[PDB]
């Protein structure tokens, strides 16, 4: 239990893009308590090594930070759309339209017209203004949120304990949220 | 000077309009998504309401 | 009940105005000095209206 502890699996949330909050893997644990020892010793030694693998996972994959579960994301960890540049071919010279029409053309439908050689072509930035912080997406919180192997729980002096399994608490306030 | 013994009556009428009771902390329209909608004992978990 | 055959006669009053045509390419108002009123500088032909 302390040795070998059973993870505290992150519970997402859609909206904010942050976790709620971590609670233990209750819902795939599995049931020993009618084996014997030639038995419970396999079992205890693939809950080991689980841990094993998820200490290892986290190590490959979750973005080293300080605070476990921030509240705000900076915009170069966040995984950010940054497409190719949008290449617009526009249809009409225009200043070579209104002389056609100030000489007595009427045109109508529609290189592309017969009457001009010139061609202009647009280059667009199809990416954001700024760059998106402050929330991870389902693919990030993957990547990130490697469920917490928490070895010895609750025995390190308080306030290194971790709150932010708690679904209730602000980090910012290093407090529990109320109904107001 | 003939008036009678009389008691008063009060009423109000509001037409037209919805009894808003707004979600936030101090009753304020502080923006749109409000700090009650933003606390996280209501983002974080699944509340009844009676 | 007894109503009789009708018909409908539909008209308008719209007093106190003139009739704004603007001379513009999209009867809009871009301006004093409008597109088209500095599209006739840029062409430099003189016409006839009728």
């Amino acid at each position: 239990s302390k040795e070998i502890p059973t993870p505290y699996m992150w519970s997402y949330q859609p909206q904010m893009g942050l976790a709620a909050g971590a609670a233990q893997d209750y819902s795939t644990r599995i049931n020993y308590m009618s084996a014997g020892p030639h038995m419970i010793s396999r079992v205890n030694g693939i809950r080991a090594h689980r841990n094993r693998i998820l200490l290892e996972q986290a190590a490959i994959t979750t973005t080293p930070r300080n605070n476990l579960n921030p509240r705000s994301w900076p915009a170069a960890l966040v995984y950010q759309e940054s497409p190719a540049p949008t290449t617009v071919v526009l249809p009409r010279d225009a200043q070579a339209e209104v002389q056609m029409t100030n000489s007595g053309a009427q045109l109508a439908g529609g290189g592309r017209p017969s009457f001009t050689p010139r061609q202009a072509i647009l280059t667009l930035q199809t990416s954001s203004s700024e760059p998106r912080s402050g929330g991870i997406g389902t693919l990030q919180f993957i990547e990130e949120f490697v469920p917490s192997v928490y070895f010895n729980p609750f025995s390190g002096p308080p306030g290194h304990y971790p709150d932010q399994f708690i679904p209730n608490f602000d980090a910012v306030k290093d407090s529990a949220d109320g109904y107001d | 000077k003939t008036a009678v013994d009389s008691i008063t009556q009060k009423k109000f009428l509001c037409d037209r309009t919805l009894w808003r009771i707004p979600f936030s902390s101090n009753f304020m329209s502080m923006g749109a998504l409000t700090d009650l909608g933003q606390n996280l004992l209501y983002a974080n978990s699944a509340h009844a309401l009676d």
